[PDB]
RNA sequence: GCACCGAAGCUGCGGCAGCGACGCUUAUGCGUUGUUGGGUAGGGGAGCGUUCUGUAAGCCUGCGAAGGUGUGCUGUGAGGCA
RNA sequence: GAGGGGAGUGAAAAAGAACCUGAAACCGUGUACGUACAAGCAGUGGGAGCACGCUUAGGCGUGUGACUGCGUACCUUUUGU
């Protein structure tokens, strides 16, 4: 269909409550890694729990 | 010899948003709008200033009537009796003084009921 | 002490060292209104009216002349019928500071 | 000079007892809306409350009298199709019978955000007794 | 000092930048340069350059100390926006405004 | 039956405006007095503001013009001055 | 790279080449106040509280306006909206 009218902006902020994103925080570091790094993921360099992968 | 317009209708129109400041949305803002609101804002302006009047004397006869049921007259009997006695010209504006000292206003409706009586 | 009186137009609530506001009366700049126009007079204990205006009383009190009062725009406006006019008034008033309640 | 209004936070409200058992209802509950707005006092406000709270004691036997007393219409609506619901006052007497003197004053009662500040102020009690004590609150009748 | 630090005529609309600028907002800059690094968006990949360079600005100009430093204010307006016509059935005509953004990043110990 | 409420009506107080009279004046306009002042179509009267030319090779003015944006003040108004 | 800041020029760089003046529409940031049981051309009359310069004021001035009386756009055409 459309609208009947312009919505106001006030109308249009109030529909924007939801949008911003998640500020992802939980970001730690391990022993041998050296790297402040996503959980549960491989590091950069190839770090995962403290075992090198992306090696033998 | 042209015209070239322009500066006196914007200081015109400052002169309308101008007042029309403390609005909502459109009516803060929008020259068009603006136009119609502040003109009757006016309207309801000249209006409500007749009805002031009318507020302010119910206002004055609700504590009247209050301060005079508890020396125990209804504000009809007792007007009449302020009339009757000597007709006062104690008023509703001055029976603030009911407010402010009760037995001054009880020596008012003492000599109401001097009239009743 | 206080009292209540009858100006111009209208009555007022009166104690000594108050200042209120009157009418333009024809009165010099500074100069002192007298009013024998006073309904009560009270000590914190009343003296009121019989008939209209007490017998003794009087209220001595200077003025500040001021002149012309603040700005009312008057609108008139109908809907659909093509007419408008402003109209602006700024009345006068005086102001005076209260030396009476005297009897 | 202007009017010698009364402020939100000076005017004191205080308390009120009151018997339903003997009285004639919406004749009642005339005097509990002069008494829950203040205007009985020296009020001298037109947008803020002045008056008692007060509290209902034996709600349930007051009296409608007439023949009304057997057949007055209580409509009430539940936003459905077969929405309207109607009771009469015996019936609502027999359960549910303090919401009863609350309805048949809420309307003698006035306007909006400040009648329903004063509509909070009361308390009906079909019960003999109450627990707003506590405030060792005065007893009235008219 | 607080050196100003801008970025002008990236391609984004500033509402999806507010996104990502918003959580930067008044954060210590060690803690916000991990969350403008895992957030996603095109935009953080964008503004994580700007205020990564911010904090070198104010580091060599003003002169160093970044190791408490907060990001104090951050704030996007509109740049100008592409005009193009996108052709639509039956030679109707779009008016298809690619929009575009300057953010501008306030690089702070307070 | 007697009170009281009840409008922008009426009277109360100040101010403004039109048109007769009467007196200051002896045009003019004030000072009294009397009475008037809802209004479209529409007629009449009385006004403001803008651009440009004349006055003006005068006058004001980079110690800061016009414009822009604010504030205060002022005329019945359109508006004006600082 | 784009782009930005210092440095430097210049009377001026909020004159930076997409450049004089730079309004409104428009969208943000910062600060004050208000706003999550309450209904309507979004106002006006009344009006507490709170925040700001602080006055022979103090409750004077300014901003906001909890709550609240009264309040069915404008325009055009019309017997009449």
């Amino acid at each position: 269909a459309v609208q009947q009218n312009k919505p106001t902006r006030s109308k249009r902020g109030m529909r924007r409550s939801h949008d911003a994103l998640t500020a992802v925080t939980s970001l730690s570091v391990d022993k041998t890694s050296g790297e402040k790094h996503l959980r549960h993921h491989i590091t950069a360099d190839g770090y995962y729990r403290g075992r090198k992968v992306i090696a033998k | 010899a042209r015209v070239k317009r322009g500066v006196i209708a914007r200081a015109r129109h400052k002169k309308i948003l101008k007042q029309a400041k403390g609005y909502y949305g459109a009516r803060s803002r929008v020259y068009r709008v603006a136009f119609q609101a502040v003109i009757k804002a006016g309207q309801y302006a000249y209006r409500d200033r007749r009805q002031r009047k009318r507020q302010f004397r119910q206002l004055w006869i609700a504590r009247i009537n209050a301060a005079a049921r508890q020396n125990g007259i209804s504000y009809s009997k007792f007007i009449n009796g302020l009339k009757k006695a000597s007709v006062e010209i104690d008023r509703k504006i001055l029976a603030d003084i009911a407010v402010f000292d009760k037995v001054a206003f009880t020596a008012l409706v003492e000599k109401a009921k001097a009239a009743l009586a | 002490m206080y009292a209540v009186f009858q100006s111009g137009g209208k009555q007022h609530r009166v104690s000594e060292g108050q200042t209120v506001r009157l009418e333009k009366l024809d009165i010099a700049t500074g100069e002192t209104v007298e009013f024998a126009e006073v309904l009560m007079i009270a000590n914190g204990e009343e003296v009121k009216i019989g008939v209209p205006f007490v017998d003794g009383g009087v209220i001595k009190a200077e003025v500040v002349a001021h002149g012309r009062g603040e700005k009312v725009k008057i609108v008139k406006f109908r809907r659909r019928k093509h007419y408008r006019k402003q109209q602006g008034h700024r009345q006068w008033f005086t102001d005076v500071k209260i030396t009476g309640i005297s009897a | 000079m202007k009017t010698f209004t009364a402020k939100p936070e000076t005017v004191k409200r205080d308390w009120y007892v009151v018997d339903a058992t003997g009285k004639t209802l919406g004749r009642l509950a005339t005097e509990l809306a002069r008494r829950l707005r203040g205007k009985h006092k020296a009020e001298y406000t037109p947008h803020v409350d002045t008056g008692d709270y007060i509290i209902v004691l034996n709600a349930d036997k007051v009296a409608v009298t007439g023949n009304k007393r057997t057949d007055k219409v209580y409509y009430h609506h539940t936003g459905h199709i077969g929405g309207i619901k109607q009771a009469t006052f015996e019936e609502m007497i027999a359960r549910r019978p303090e919401r009863v003197i609350e309805i048949a004053v809420k309307g003698m009662l006035p306007k909006g955000p400040l009648g329903r500040a004063m509509f909070r102020k009361l308390k009906v009690y079909a019960g003999n007794e109450h627990n707003h004590a506590a405030q060792q609150p005065q007893v009235l009748d008219i | 000092m607080e050196t100003i630090a801008k970025h002008r005529h990236a391609r984004s609309s500033a509402q999806k930048v507010r996104l990502v600028a918003d959580l930067i907002r008044g954060k210590k800059v060690s803690q916000a340069l991990d969350i403008l690094t895992y957030t996603n968006k095109k935009a953080a990949v964008l503004v994580k350059k700007v205020l990564e360079s911010a904090i070198a600005n104010a580091e060599h100009n003003d002169g160093a100390d970044i190791d408490d430093l907060k990001v104090t204010k951050i704030f996007v307006d509109e740049g100008p926006s592409m005009k193009r016509i996108m052709p639509r059935a039956k030679g109707r005509a779009d008016r298809i405004l690619k929009r575009t953004s300057h953010i501008t990043v306030v690089v702070s110990d307070r």
